[PDB]
């Protein structure tokens, strides 16, 4: 919990805080996304040291992969808003307003399903 | 973005190949990793070329 799961959850939340920075702050949003993706990459690399070379994904691999998906989707959200703010100038800010709540909600439901699964398994 | 991706590629090269003996010839993942490195390096070089085409 303290070695892998809290680092992953903190990284996933650390990606989503960038949604409160203004859309025009390109370098800041970019560095949030990149650094959190690197955090997830190194977490994935280190987690493999705890086991032999098993040839199938474990539960912690599922959790790490889903958190990685949330991180990379957070980066993709900034990429999309940065594209549309230039290409079709705006209402594009509703992308930020939606993601800013949707990502936390979806990650929360992911946890409510995952832990509800493996504590009863 | 590009420099950080280059950094990550150079980082993972060692963290992967450290599990293999120090043979001189290339493996499958050596070809794959250098191919991906070429793509990442070109992704970085593209913006420098974009600056050179712009400021000229």
């Amino acid at each position: 919990v303290i070695q892998t799961y809290l680092p992953c959850i903190m990284t996933v939340i650390l990606s989503q805080v960038s949604f409160w920075l203004n859309r025009e702050s390109v370098p800041a949003r970019t560095v949030f996304g990149v650094t959190t993706v690197l955090t997830m990459t190194t977490l994935s690399i280190s987690a493999r040291n705890s086991l032999p070379k098993v040839a199938y994904a474990t539960a912690m691999d599922w959790f790490i992969a889903v958190c990685y998906a949330f991180v990379f989707s957070a980066l993709i959200e900034f990429a999309t808003v940065n594209y549309f703010t230039k290409s079709q100038p705006a209402s594009i800010s509703k992308i930020d307003k939606m993601s800013r709540i949707v990502f936390p909600v979806l990650f929360g439901t992911f946890n409510l399903v995952y832990w509800a699964t493996y504590l009863n398994r | 973005l590009g420099i950080t991706t280059v950094l990550t590629m150079t980082t993972i090269n060692t963290h992967l190949r450290e599990t293999l003996p120090k043979i001189p010839y290339v493996k499958a993942i050596d070809m794959y990793l250098m191919g991906c490195f070429v793509f990442v390096f070109l992704a970085l070089l593209e913006y420098a070329f974009v600056n050179y085409i712009f400021f000229s």
